[PDB]
RNA sequence: AAUACUGCCAGCUGGGACUGAGGACUGCGACGUAAGUCAAGGAUGCUGGCAUAAUGGUUAUAUGCCGCCCGUCUUGAAACACGGACCAAGGAGUCUAACGUCUAUGCGAGUGUUUGGGUGUAAAACCCAUACGCGUAAUGAAAGUGAACGUAGGUUGGGGCCUCGCAAGAGGUGCACAAUCGACCGAUCCUGAUGUCUUCGGAUGGAUUUGAGUAAGAGCAUAGCUGUUGGGACCCGAAAGAU
RNA sequence: AAUAUGUAAGAAGUCCUUGUUACUUAAUUGAACGUGGACAUUUGAAUGAAGAGCUUUUAGUGGGCCAUUUUUGGUAAGCAG
RNA sequence: CCCUGAAAAUGGAUGGCGCUCAAGCGUGUUACCUAUACUCUACCGUCAGGGUUGAUAUGAUGCCCUGACGAGUAGGCAGGC
């Protein structure tokens, strides 16, 4: 009779997707990335800063 | 193209290897890595207006 | 505002629940609506349409046509079905001993069938005897025989039978019909 | 009748289904079959070709009596025989007993050959026949004896 | 006749309703309302008056008392939207309020035939007021000018912009 | 024939195993998206480290919205909007990318706004304005039962399987897209960010290839 | 390091408005083993006041904004284009003969009682013979001739039915209907046999020819919308003409 | 040149074999239509299909105007085309 | 940008008032106002796809579900007073 929308209404959200539950559990909408400070190249950055 | 398609179907009767016979348009292209060695980028900018008469 | 591609509120142009007040027809169409609804029977669908149909597309069928249909191979001990009237062809001298289902039979046709040894059956008896078209054979009489359709399509170089009342010489056999007077159509 | 007529569905609507721009006047293109050679030429040469002119040799004082010649085919000849004796002749298909048929008293002048009688002899009385019909009869073993 | 009948009649029995899933949770108040807090009534007979708050009831209201020896407000129950809450607060703990509830706040509705053409209080309720407000005044008289505060009333003035006010 | 306990229970059991299959598939898809995007980032950093340049791929998919109303539309643009199923102002559709499709969109440039969308806005669309073509009727999706009943042919069992095929364009994109009714979007709640639409997005207008701000536009329009 | 900017959250929470359709249960799901509960296929619970002109409806006015005089011919009318001062009543696509298309009804290779006759509770209803009209055979200027080589043909496609199969499909029969190639009849143009009152007959076989045809008949009668023609012919309107 | 415009993108198709014929070839050579067999899920590019196709009958209309762009006559025109 | 060039007849119009680091001219950023448009919901009607004969009391042209759509002169049809 009526369309109940996800992005609120967590009940119908779970009704359409259990990965909502496990997603919220492991907190993947705010998931951290392993920081790795690799470097760029001198040729790239001087080509960039080439006025 | 028709007789060549028949040749492809013959090869797939020989091995069963999923021809995908139909033509398809120029699909958008895939990634790649262009290098820079001997190929540094020349910075460009416009040229002023000279009348040239 | 909507950019319509088709037309809006167009009927399908098909005829449902026909115009007559024939109460027996209304009973029959009640029955076959039930059957076509609840029987997944294309035969029932076809006979439903044929019961919806008008008079010019319910042309009369001959015992000769019935005989030809039964004279098909391996198709002789079938049940003939005709959504229309069944006329008597005195142009034949034999008939098998099958059964036939139809709304209407003429006097001569009734006499022909029962003299051969058949039984002239109604479509409700056909339904309660055979709700899924078991061993049936529906026939249809020729639509394109009529005076109307021999006139339909008239014009130059079609060979298509002008809409005159009277006939003979000095009635449309002249200029436009031959070459010594005017031209050939 | 009067209440199923569109004159009742035109009451209020201004021009009675005839129009504002081009009105309903008396006789805009003529009266009768006027202008068949001038301005209804397209109708005359599309839907009634042959309407203008005369063709043949005239016939003064024609009589449909003289031109009475109704026709009949052979299926309908065996229909001309009444059923009640027809079945006896059919089962007793043989010569020296063959039925006579008066086409003239049946109301026909000619006899035509539209096919596939049985192979039983039968006698026919007629004023006129066709070649194929006479052949079909004597191939069934019957005969035509003519009359006037 | 004058009007014949219809071919057909409707049903006279009412169909049951569906099973509504509007279950009852209790109220969730706002952060600014804890007990022992001072408030200002805005609506009613005591509109614009500073009163103490003691107990949320179970039928979504708030229980208050003036106290009655200070301003003239007795015990009552009011509405959380129809009050404002303040930062000012006093201690209340060491009184009993568990006696009071809705059945204590019964009305005993009138018989509808009784018409008021032209023209009382309960010894129980007044002595409840006596014990509660004597305990409450014993708790209040320590801190200064709270008695003056409740005794005085509240209004707005030319400059009193509420969205910048802080009650 | 009681048909109360065994049948209901077996339906619940079948439901449960389907939930488990859907859940593991969604796990695979999350792994696929996260893996892919983090590899793209990482490869970008690798080429930037090497001194090379990482030409990223183009996008196989776009989202198109009809902006212009129905009036005063020449016959080729009109026919093309009808082919892309854009018969009203503020209406959107997914589109696969080809020579042919892109030239088609260049025909209908003055009338549409199209761009390269993301998983977030695709998911938002298909959850809030997402419908299905069951016997030429627009039905709410609202259930993976419905979705698998229509698309069990094509390897689909759920709304997220549908979205997965959409953004990772597959050998069933055609059927998935013709199943998805076009999206009936509202006006942008944030406005259009400009005073005058009908100029190309470049020049201070709205229409044309809004190639990555299409996400912002769609979310404001939904 | 951090912040800005861009994006992501199936992160949390607050404030506001509009709406509450539907009406026993069925379905999807969530929390828990369970008990059941739930925000899960559309709002319920608690309370007050009125219990009446209070709400509402009608009507007049006031106020804010908008609103040109109707009908007509017109590319375009509120028009400085026509008719209309106002009111009542009357007042304009009708009927008829023949017909086309469609639909309904009866009968069906037949159909039509009603010119007429018998009768009668009387211009009604009922019954009836002979014909006659239309249809069942067309073609040709006419003389005239006159529609199965074949399961009334062959090919392609076709609803429906039958067989195998759980189903997909595979096969057989295949009405109507559609395209085509054939055969038959008439007309035209050719050949010209047995024969012959030697000037008659026309067998057989043909042809990029032609027909309003045959190829297991479909029509007749009544009624209705619509359209056509002749009639005053949707209503009103000449200058004229004739006796 | 641009813009406009025709056609093809297969099942009524492709391949293999041999049947017909008064047509054609020096010729079982070729043509046209067929028998029998093989080629499927990508049966031959994209997108969309709101059903696809077919007939009958009939109204009104046959004074047209305006804008972008192209353009003729005219100095030009709310000009004429 | 402004000024001269720049002269028509009832009195007279950036629409008026009026405006001068503007309420003018050029450009940019935001916020804001509002269409019978867009989105959501309800209601009326139409069109389409469907369900429902079983018994009682109902009309099976009935009862119910789903989806889309609603401009209109000449004109056509359909249901009604």
């Amino acid at each position: 009779v009526l369309k109940k929308n996800p992005l609120k209404n967590k009940q119908v959200l779970l009704r359409l997707n259990p990965y909502a539950k496990v997603f919220a559990a492991e907190k993947l909408g705010s998931k951290k990335a392993e920081k790795t400070g690799t470097k760029p190249a001198a040729v790239f950055t001087e080509t960039l800063k080439h006025d | 193209r028709v007789k060549a398609n028949a040749a492809k179907r013959a090869e797939a009767k020989a091995q069963g290897v999923a021809v995908q016979l139909k033509r398809q348009p120029a699909q958008p292209r895939e990634s790649r890595i262009v290098s820079t060695e001997g190929n540094v980028p020349q910075t460009l900018a416009p040229v002023p207006y000279e009348t040239f008469i | 505002g909507i950019d319509h591609t088709s037309k809006q509120h167009k009927r399908s142009g098909h005829r449902t629940a026909p115009k007559s007040d024939n109460v027996y027809l209304k009973l029959l169409v009640k029955l076959y609506t039930f059957l076509a609804r609840r029987t997944d029977a294309p035969f029932n669908k076809v006979v439903l349409k044929a019961l919806f149909l008008s008079k010019i597309n319910r042309p009369p069928v001959s015992v000769s046509r019935i005989a030809r249909a039964l004279k098909q191979e391996g198709a002789a001990n079938k049940t003939v079905v005709v959504v229309g009237t069944v006329t008597d062809d005195a142009r034949i001298f034999e008939f098998p001993k099958t059964t036939v289902a139809a709304l209407r039979f003429t006097a001569g046709a009734r006499a022909k069938i029962v003299k051969a040894g058949g039984e002239c059956i109604t479509l409700d008896q056909l339904a309660v005897r055979a709700p899924k078209g078991q061993n049936t054979l529906i026939l249809r009489g020729p639509r394109n025989s009529r005076e109307a359709v021999r006139h339909f399509g008239m014009g130059p170089h079609k060979g298509k039978a002008p809409r005159i009342l009277s006939t003979g010489r000095k009635f449309e056999r002249a200029r436009g019909r031959r070459r010594s007077k005017g031209f050939k159509v | 009748p009067s209440r199923f007529t569109k004159t009742r569905k035109h009451r209020g609507h201004v021009s009675a289904g005839k129009g504002r721009i081009g009105k309903h006047r008396k006789h805009p293109g003529g009266r009768g079959m006027a202008g068949g050679q001038h301005h209804h030429r397209i109708n005359m040469d599309k839907y009634h070709p042959g309407y203008f002119g005369k063709v043949g040799m005239r016939y003064f004082h024609k009589q449909q009596a003289h031109f009475w010649k109704p026709v009949l085919n052979l299926d309908k000849l065996w229909t001309l025989i009444p059923e009640d004796k027809r079945d006896q002749y059919l089962k007793s298909a043989s010569k020296e007993t063959a039925p006579v048929i008066d086409t003239l008293a049946a109301g026909y002048g000619k006899i035509l050959g539209k096919g596939r009688i049985p192979n039983v002899p039968v006698i026919v009385k007629a004023r006129f026949v066709s070649k194929l019909a006479e052949e079909k009869i004597r191939a069934a073993g019957g005969v035509v004896e003519l009359i006037a | 006749t004058a009007q014949q009948a219809p071919k057909w009649y409707p049903s006279e029995d009412v169909a049951a309703p569906k099973k509504t899933r509007k279950a009852v949770r209790p109220q969730k108040l706002r952060a600014s309302l804890v007990p022992g807090t001072v408030l200002i009534l805005l609506a009613g007979r005591f509109r614009g008056k500073r009163v103490v708050y003691l107990k949320h009831l179970e039928d979504n209201t708030l229980l208050v008392t003036g106290p009655f020896k200070v301003n003239g407000v007795p015990l009552r129950r009011v509405n959380a939207r129809y009050v404002i809450a303040t930062s000012t607060k006093v201690s209340v703990e060491g009184v009993n309020v568990e006696k009071f509830n809705v059945e204590y706040f019964a009305k005993e509705k009138l018989t509808k035939k009784e018409k008021k053409e032209a023209k009382e209080i309960k010894t129980e309720r007044v002595e409840d007021q006596k014990v509660v407000d004597k305990a409450l005044l014993a708790e209040i008289k320590k801190t200064p000018l709270l008695k003056q505060y409740l005794s005085a009333s509240f209004s707005l003035k030319n400059g009193d912009k509420p969205h910048l006010l802080k009650f | 024939a009681e048909q109360v306990a065994a049948e209901r229970a077996a339906r619940k059991a079948a439901n449960k195993e389907k939930r488990a299959i859907i859940l593991e598939r969604n796990a695979a898809y999350q792994k696929e998206y996260e893996t892919a995007e983090r590899n793209i980032i990482q490869a970008k950093r690798d080429a930037k480290a090497a001194g090379s340049y990482y030409v990223e791929a183009q996008h196989k998919l776009v989202f198109v919205v009809r902006i212009k109303g129905i009036n005063k539309i020449p016959p080729k643009p009109r026919k093309v909007l009808q082919l892309l199923r854009l018969t009203r102002i503020n209406s959107g559709t997914f589109v696969k990318v080809t020579k042919a499709t892109l030239e088609l969109l260049k025909l209908i440039e003055p009338y549409v706004a199209y761009g390269y969308p993301s998983y977030s806005t695709i998911r938002q669309l298909v959850y809030k304005r997402g419908f299905g073509k069951i016997n030429k009727q627009r039905v709410p999706l609202s259930d993976n039962a419905i979705i698998e009943a229509n698309l069990g042919k094509y390897g689909i069992l759920s709304i997220d399987d549908l979205i997965h095929e959409i953004i990772t364009v597959g050998p069933h994109f055609k059927q998935a897209n013709n199943f998805l009714w076009p999206f009936k979007l509202s006006n942008p709640s944030g406005g259009w960010g400009v005073p005058r639409k009908f100029k190309h997005f470049i020049q201070g207008g709205s229409f044309g290839n809004r190639e990555e701000f299409i996400n912002k536009l769609v979310k404001s329009m939904n």
